[PDB]
């Protein structure tokens, strides 16, 4: 799975 | 609400405090708490806001994503029970913090860097209903994810520069929701990509301090452009 | 109870899901609710009871760790309070296992394997408490704990073999109960150093299975040695 | 801290 900003 | 008898500043020195013993319920809890009193959040106040729910959400998305492997595998009622009590455990949470945001977090905005991370919220929160999502239901909910995202879009390319660490994980995430919630990759790699470099065309404006925050996000962003391409 | 409508089946099931899913506080609910069933918890479900409420405790642990050495530190009323919260569910959270031992795990044990594991299961909630408490409620709850430790100790070293799984983990954690609850750091340091060496006297008599299973809680009776000695 | 068996 891709990466998100948290 | 169970928050109303503490003070603003009690619930804001007590979600610091959750945080710090990894208790994100709990800080989750404080800061609606805190949104509640009707008052500005401070750039690190939303920032705690976000930590808060992004923690609690994201137990809830894994946790989710093991138990619907388990059902697809399987295919008696108690993994799709299961699977239903998470999922709507998960709703609810997607639910409150959309009620904080359009009751009246947005509108009390009053000015782009807090309307943007408030709008990109709105998009994430929406992404997550839409994981779950189904048929028709799922269509509205996309659609209203995507609108969040580009009306966030719209005012961080006019009010903040491109290396704006709040522009950049806005970017990173429509552009997550682009590939895997609305089946278009392709808007996906146009976006992390222009993003990208804008940002590197950009840094020579920083200090040290914000070189970093802004090189941590587009870090990210080359790491989906790797999966991606 | 939530749980009385579900059927103890369905229940275990849905522990093991949690755990898989990595929602301890579910697992543990899910078990409290097979228990109160009233029939027998097997060996696997007497490990998946105390592994959900190991992980739910320890998180609640960490937390009050974390607090109290803030508070200490400090030393307005926002830390203690957020402390005291947090002590007071996770005293809670011993309360109702402790319940679960004394109504009717523990009188229903039919046999060494079960009985020796509730006890020890009641020393280690015991211990939890006596961790945040004062004073002389303190001292009660120690001797509660000691109470607990030696009768399960007594019974594993008639009929249980040394080692068992079950003895040596209840070995080790009496130990540790010694050291830093007990002020007996050598009492801590006998009984880790016994348990360790009559284990090792008789990894002989074992499959490689079993040796697996020994040796694991034996690497943990050497890390206390080491620190200890 | 030492350790327990969990
Ligand atoms: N209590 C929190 N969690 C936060 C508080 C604040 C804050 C504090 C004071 C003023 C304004 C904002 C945050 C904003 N800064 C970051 O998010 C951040 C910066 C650099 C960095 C990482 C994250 C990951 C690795 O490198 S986060
Ligand atoms: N205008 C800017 N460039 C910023 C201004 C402030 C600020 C505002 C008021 C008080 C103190 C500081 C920032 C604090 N830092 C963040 O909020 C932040 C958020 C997400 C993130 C990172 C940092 C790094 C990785 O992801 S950044
Ligand atoms: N569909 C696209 N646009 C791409 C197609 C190709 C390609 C074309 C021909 C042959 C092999 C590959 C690309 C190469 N990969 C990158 O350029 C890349 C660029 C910038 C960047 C990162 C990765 C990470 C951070 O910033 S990108
Ligand atoms: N659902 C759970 N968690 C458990 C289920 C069972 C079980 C299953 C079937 C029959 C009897 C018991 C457990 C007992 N076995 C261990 O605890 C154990 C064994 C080896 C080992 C480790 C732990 C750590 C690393 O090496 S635990
Ligand atoms: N008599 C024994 N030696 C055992 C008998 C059984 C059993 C009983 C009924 C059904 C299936 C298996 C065991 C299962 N294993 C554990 O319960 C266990 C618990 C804690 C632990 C470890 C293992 C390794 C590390 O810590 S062990
Ligand atoms: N107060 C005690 N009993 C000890 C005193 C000393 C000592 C004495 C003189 C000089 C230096 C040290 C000990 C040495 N350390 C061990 O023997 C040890 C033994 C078995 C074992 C582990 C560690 C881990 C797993 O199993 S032990
Ligand atoms: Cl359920
Ligand atoms: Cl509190």
């Amino acid at each position: 799975r891709p990466s998100s900003w948290r | 609400g169970a928050m109303g008898s503490m003070e603003r500043a009690s619930l804001i020195q007590k979600a610091k405090l959750a945080e710090q013993a990894e208790r994100y319920e709990d800080m989750a809890a404080f800061m609606k708490g805190a949104v509640e009193k009707g008052e500005e959040l401070s750039c690190e106040e939303r920032n705690l806001l976000s930590v808060a729910y992004k923690n609690v959400v994201g137990g809830q998305r894994a946790a989710w994503r093991v138990l619907s492997s388990i059902e697809q595998k399987s295919n008696g009622p108690e993994v799709r029970e299961y699977r239903e009590k998470v999922e709507t455990e998960l709703q609810g949470v997607c639910d409150t913090v959309l009620g904080l945001l359009d009751s009246h977090l947005i509108k009390e905005a009053g000015d782009a860097e807090s309307r943007v991370f408030y709008l990109k919220m709105k998009g994430d929160y929406y992404r997550y209903l839409a994981e779950v999502a189904t048929g028709d239901d799922k269509k509205r909910i996309i659609d209203s994810a995507r609108s969040a995202y580009q009306e966030a879009m719209d005012i961080s390319k006019k009010e903040m520069p491109p290396t704006n660490p709040i522009r950049l994980g806005l970017a990173l995430n429509f552009s997550v929701f682009h590939y895997e919630i609305a089946n278009s990759p392709e808007e996906a790699i146009s976006l992390a990509k222009t993003t990208f470099d804008e940002a590197m065309a950009d840094l020579h404006t920083l200090s040290e301090d914000s070189y970093k925050d802004s090189t941590l996000i587009m870090q990210l962003l080359r790491d989906n452009l790797t999966l991606w391409t």
